[PDB]
RNA sequence: CACCAACUUCCUAAACUUAAAUUGGGUUAAUCUAUAACUUUAUAGAUGCAACACUGUUAGUAUGAGUAACAAGAAUUCCAAU
């Protein structure tokens, strides 16, 4: 599958945490139905937990649009341009709350196999080994077998 | 169309110019051959004496045909006719650059037309100053026997009574074969014609008539050193120390016009 | 395996080849220009040239009369050979027949076609090839060489 | 059956803006029903690919195969419409961009034999597709010289990245 | 003996697309100066030959009518004359064929 | 299944690569791989094999110093073996 | 520096082209009827002063373009690339015409002009080389001749065999580059300014202006190089297939300057020559060619 | 005078102990009906409701393979001609 699947290296969006941490998620859209068994858990979530999340994270734009809808859906947009959609069809309040928290923590970075879990811009401090390292010199820089 | 087209030498030659071209080619060939007639007068390379183990150069000849020959003993022996045509040294190879054991010399004969030949072949021959030859063959020659390129070779190099080895391509028999080089060993030479450069060789020679063959001294152990009493480098008509007879005969050979042989 | 062969295998047998060649020769004499396959035309070209020699030999020749009768099925042609073809070619020493290549037949077999005709005939001239003129640049350059020589 | 090749000739491009090069003409021509094998016809198509209009026509005139005559007829029809409908100024300024053949609807019959055997008889039909681009055929590719190969090999070595290392 | 397995299209494609099996281009194409049509270097023109062959039939058709019967090949030389051309003294004692058309430019 | 099987062997293969690189680096300094590991253990050094490769590649000067410590402990270890245990522990062998 | 002369010379050539283009407003349709032996009577409506004979060849077939080297407009020899001027009768000239004498001269002139280009750029910029004129010699002479005057510093310098080979390499590069022959008819006054430095070129320009009632002179430009032409020239440099600098002969009365006449031979792609034939022609082309 | 080597074992996070007829328990794709929903969903009630495999049945298209295979007497002035 790895041969048939893509991979990447460790990277950061714009060195987010160097100066101050910025939340990647920027906009949340919620679709609900007044009368739908699938939206029952979402219906209760709006009553109780939606306000708490908004107060906890006031920097994410939240859109709640109750409308006649077959399947409730949640759309999350990230600063880097990543957009993710999650179906809320017949999911409980607790499931919804956990999912939103996971979405906020997650970044727009692609989720694929990472070849190296470590990223460094200055891997060497004392200099990278080269063949001439540890090779003893000779007087006058005489090459081997040189009669001179 | 801006595309390649097929061309031949006669495509753009007019009838009047075509006749002139034919005459010019004959004149050019004659002039080139005459210029190379005198090797000894062309800064010849140093001449060395014969010593045991020396190997002389060979010649290329055309298979004219066969005829019957009678000896003074009354025996009849069939013989084959070989003609040496425009035999000239072309390229000498140094001993080190070809083979440490012995040096080699390239000899070509039977001049051919220049109309349907590659430019590269013509360019090499232009430098040598000779018309192109049908076949190139390589002869193993010792350093002492090396001859400068462009030296004309004549049928008089060999002499009657000398055994020789001839190699030629066998006749091809088609899908069933043939068309492979083969050598016949131990063929005696009965007579040589100086005027027409014709050598009479005992036995049969592989190949069809009018086919070029390679002639070289016999390599059998018995005839290890036969060149001691023969022209060591080669026979030079340029020297003309003593004009040779037009026809050379072996002692046993019964010459025509001789008295009828009586077994007394 | 066609090495050294001097005869083509035509018809259903050697006799058929002679008869087929006989028919071709008779037709050529009557018309003086015939189109046929290149292989057959080449084979019959030699026969036609020799026939003209027989006509040149003379009418009184018994062998020529027998030869003419056998080769020419139509007997009206026998006077023609001795009185038309033979007089015409008296000056010529040979090359009585002209054979040229014709575009291959578009008959789904793509046979090689050639036309054989008797020279000096009254028929319209065939479209023969014309050699390049000496006025061409290359020929003119050779002309300058000729003048120098 | 699908006839999208013809629709390619019905495509209309938007009006060219002043800052746009003159669009080269593209002509698609095909013959849907030909009593000829596509496989045999493909041989003709493959050779003529990339050749000029005149060179391809000249070769076809001296070709022995029946398909070649059909191809020349197809080429002539495409050329006629190109000047008539695609505003082609110079007839000679055409080359064969694409040439390929496709399968066509066939007919099925039973092949009788003299000894009571039978066989499957088929009447083969094929389609032929060609696209003609106004202008001379593109210049041929030049094989890479030894110097070019060596430079790339050195470049490839430099481009190498260390595998499975810190 | 029957094939042990189906032959792959890729294997089949390589065989048919091998250079030995592909159709080769011809470089011997030439132009006919007389008709301006294409020809091969070793092949004659056909557009003009069409005139020559048809003219021969027309001449032959005139000859056939004049003879009027089979086995009537003359024992004397024959000549063809076109309208506007009058027999000469040298034409005496030769079969004369009269053609309604004028002397063709190519025909001399 | 092949990917699932490769998960187990992949970790083992990576460990083998790290050991091989250490052996090549150690031999260049004249120290065998078993000696270097044993001396480091005797020095209460708990660096893992992966990090050991990393230090040599990017910290050759530090690795040489690390080689000296292993060599010095090896010298003390040889002295202890020659001493037969009667001699006190070496300065660098103190734990 | 010689490069400076080429830059200004090129500009005046470019400015003259623009003036002529501006001179003609809009595209005027001219009915040109084909009087050529093949496909006679075809009439093309072409743009005046823009359309060239090569466009008509493109209209008919690719064979016409390849085999047409010159055009006869109303019985007058016209360059295949020279823009048409008015309704006229056009015929195409090929290398295989029954009388190629007119065609040969155009090839003869173009080869001489090409040779002149090689001489000026063959030497280093330090040396000073002035072209005097291109002598017109018959094809029968066996070589085309170009006269050039060298500086006193080169009085003792003669090309060697290797130097002659280098000149062919430069000429062969020009043929490989395949530069089309630009054609401009310019008045003497402008032409004199363009070639003011070369006094020898000044007189040649005057001669052409004297012959015709006006001062218009025929100027041909090969890339940067520009020169006067006695008549029509080859459309492109790629026509030549074999090229050789046979020999150079120094004129005896050459005290003020060393006047050298260079001998060369060239053959078009349409007319290739055998290796042996070419060698003989080159040998026959190494002899001094006088004008008779 | 050792190292290497098994998920055996330890370690971070977890996990809570070794084949296959048969037997116990929990889910689910698709279609229709009842009642809802309204870009294709829910709860019930139903069923011609899930196929990499029966020398399976029907249709299509390959492979063998462009292979086996097959064909008109001559010339001309012309196929209801000589
Ligand atoms: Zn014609």
């Amino acid at each position: 599958t790895g041969r048939g699947t893509s991979s990447r290296f460790l990277t950061s969006v714009l060195h987010n945490g160097l100066g101050r941490y910025v939340q990647q998620l920027q906009r949340l859209s919620l679709s609900l139905s007044r009368d739908a068994p699938s939206s029952r858990g979402a219906r209760e979530f709006v009553e109780r937990e939606v306000t708490d999340f908004a107060r906890r994270n006031p920097g994410v734009v939240v859109y709640v649009n109750p409308r006649p809808c077959a399947m409730p859906r949640i759309v999350a947009e990230y600063l880097n341009g990543a957009v993710r959609e999650e179906n809320v069809n017949s999911k409980s309040v607790e499931e919804i709350k956990s999912l939103v928290q996971k979405l906020a923590d997650q970044s727009g970075l692609d989720v694929i196999r990472i070849r190296k879990p470590f990223h460094t811009d200055n891997p060497s401090i004392q200099g990278q080994w080269h063949p001439f390292t540890n090779k003893r010199t000779a007087l006058h820089g005489l090459r081997p077998r040189e009669l001179r | 169309l801006h595309s390649k087209s097929s061309t031949w030498w006669d495509e753009h030659l007019s009838e009047e110019n075509l006749s002139f071209v034919k005459q010019l080619v004959s004149d050019e060939n004659k002039t080139q051959l005459t210029s190379k007639l005198n090797p000894l007068k062309d800064e010849p390379w140093p001449l060395h004496p014969w010593e045991p183990g020396s190997f002389r150069v060979g010649l290329i000849a055309l298979k004219l045909g066969m005829m019957p020959l009678w000896t003074k003993d009354g025996q009849k022996h069939a013989v084959t006719l070989l003609q040496v045509q425009d035999c000239h040294v072309l390229k000498y190879t140094p001993k080190e650059d070809h083979n440490g054991k012995i040096a080699a010399l390239t000899v070509g004969g039977k001049t051919v037309s220049r109309f349907y030949k590659p430019d590269s072949r013509l360019e090499f021959y232009r430098d040598l100053g000779l018309p192109p030859k049908q076949i190139h063959k390589i002869f193993h020659v010792t350093d002492n026997a090396v001859i400068k390129p462009g030296t004309p070779l004549y049928a008089a190099h060999f002499r009657p009574g000398q055994y020789v080895d001839v190699t030629a391509k066998t006749i091809g028999k088609g899908f069933q074969m043939g068309n492979q080089n083969r050598t016949v060993y131990g063929l005696k030479v009965w007579r040589v014609n100086t005027k027409h450069n014709i050598i009479y060789v005992n036995g049969s020679v592989p190949g069809h008539k009018n086919c070029l063959v390679k002639i070289k001294d016999s390599t059998l152990p018995a005839y290890k050193d036969s060149c001691k009493n023969l022209p060591f480098p080669t026979y030079f008509p340029d020297g003309d120390e003593e004009e040779l007879p037009e026809d050379l005969f072996d002692e046993s050979v019964w010459q025509p016009s001789e008295p009828s042989i009586t077994f007394a | 395996i066609s090495h050294g062969r001097v005869y083509r295998r035509l018809g259903l047998g050697p006799e058929s080849r002679i008869h087929l060649l006989r028919n071709l020769l008779t037709g050529l004499v009557r018309h003086e220009r015939i189109e046929a396959t290149w292989a057959r035309a080449d084979e019959m070209r030699g026969y036609a040239e020799k026939l003209i020699d027989y006509g040149k030999l003379g009418d009184t020749n018994e062998r020529a009369m027998r030869m003419a009768d056998f080769w020419l099925t139509e007997k009206d042609l026998i006077p023609k050979l001795f009185k038309v073809l033979a007089p015409r070619f008296q000056g010529q020493n040979g090359n009585y027949t002209r054979m040229l290549q014709i575009p291959n037949r578009k008959e789904q077999d793509r046979a090689k076609m050639a036309v054989i005709e008797y020279k000096g005939n009254y028929l319209p001239p065939l479209p023969l090839p014309h050699r390049d003129s000496n006025l061409t640049l290359l020929n003119q350059l050779l002309l300058g060489l000729q003048q120098d020589l | 059956i699908s006839r999208k090749w013809e629709k390619k000739n019905k495509i209309v491009y938007p009006p060219q803006l002043p800052g746009e090069p003159r669009r080269p003409a593209e002509i698609y021509h095909c013959r849907r029903q030909i009593k000829y094998s596509k496989d045999k016809m493909w041989y003709l198509a493959k050779m003529i690919r990339g050749m000029s209009i005149d060179q391809a026509l000249a070769q076809l005139e001296f070709n022995d195969k029946k398909g070649a005559q059909i191809i020349k007829e197809v080429l002539l029809e495409a050329q006629d419409m190109a000047v008539r409908d695609h505003n082609v100024e110079f007839r000679s300024n055409l080359h064969i961009a694409e040439s390929t053949s496709g399968r066509g609807q066939c007919l099925k019959r039973i092949r009788y034999h003299g000894r009571g055997r039978f066989g499957i008889m088929e009447k083969v039909y094929c389609h032929y597709f060609v696209k003609l681009v106004e202008g001379p055929p593109p210049p041929p590719e030049v094989p890479k010289t030894a110097v070019d190969h060596a430079k790339d090999y050195i470049q490839q070595l430099r481009s190498r990245t260390i595998i499975h290392t810190l | 003996a029957a094939p042990k397995n189906r032959r792959t299209i890729e294997v089949n494609r390589c065989r048919r697309r091998n250079p030995q099996k592909l159709i080769k281009i011809k470089n011997n194409i030439d132009i006919c100066p007389e008709c301006g049509h294409l020809k091969q270097k070793h092949v004659l023109c056909g557009y003009c030959y069409e005139k020559v062959r048809q003219e021969t039939t027309k001449i032959r058709q005139q000859i056939g009518a004049q003879e009027g019967g089979p086995f009537r090949a003359p024992s004397v030389e024959t000549m063809v004359l076109y309208t506007g051309e009058k027999p000469s003294e040298k034409d005496q004692g030769k079969r004369i064929v009269e053609r309604n058309i004028k002397r063709p430019s190519w025909f001399t | 299944v092949k990917c699932t099987k490769a998960r187990r062997l992949k970790k083992r293969n990576l460990r083998t690569l790290w050991i091989n690189r250490i052996t090549a680096a150690s031999q260049e300094h004249g120290l065998k791989y078993p000696a270097f590991i044993v001396n480091l253990i005797k020095c209460q050094v708990e660096l893992n094999r992966k990090v050991l490769v990393d230090l040599a590649i990017y910290e050759p000067k530090t690795f040489k110093s690390l080689a000296a410590l292993a060599k010095r402990r090896q010298q003390e270890g040889f002295a202890a073996a020659l001493g037969d245990g009667k001699e006190p522990e070496g300065i660098f062998s103190r734990v | 520096s010689p490069t400076e002369l080429t830059e200004m010379r090129n500009d005046l050539f470019n400015r003259e082209k623009s003036r002529q283009l501006s001179l003609t407003p809009r595209t005027e349709k001219i009915e040109v009827k084909h009087v050529g032996k093949t496909d006679p009577g075809t009439v093309f409506v072409m743009n005046k002063n823009i359309s060239t004979p090569y466009s008509c060849a493109m209209h008919l077939s690719e064979w016409y373009c390849s085999k047409s080297i010159l055009a006869l407009v109303d019985g007058q020899p016209w360059d295949m690339y020279k823009p048409l001027t008015k309704s006229c009768e056009i015929k195409f000239l090929t290398f295989k015409d029954p009388d190629p004498k007119e065609v040969n001269k155009a090839y003869w002139r173009s080869c001489a002009m090409m040779l002149g280009c090689v001489i000026e750029r063959a030497f280093k910029d330090d040396y000073v080389v002035s072209l005097v004129r291109a002598p017109e010699v018959p094809v029968i002479a066996g070589a085309f001749c170009y006269d050039v005057t060298l500086d006193k510093r080169l009085d003792e310098w003669m090309p060697t065999k290797e130097n002659l080979r280098s000149f062919t390499k430069d000429a062969h590069a020009l043929i490989y580059r395949d530069l089309p022959f630009e054609t401009l008819d310019v008045d003497a006054r402008v032409a004199l300014e363009i070639f003011q430095h070369n006094k020898y070129k000044v007189d040649f320009i005057e001669e052409k202006a004297s012959q015709n009632p006006e001062r218009i002179v025929k100027l041909h430009r090969i890339g940067d190089f520009i020169d006067v032409s006695e008549g029509p020239l080859i459309p492109r440099t790629s026509v030549c297939f074999q090229y050789e600098v046979s020999a150079v002969h120094n004129l005896n009365p050459s005290q003020p300057n060393l006047i050298r006449r260079f001998q060369g031979l060239s053959l078009p792609t349409h007319l290739r020559a055998q290796f042996t034939i070419w060698d003989k022609l080159v040998e026959r082309s190494r002899k001094m060619v006088t004008e008779d």
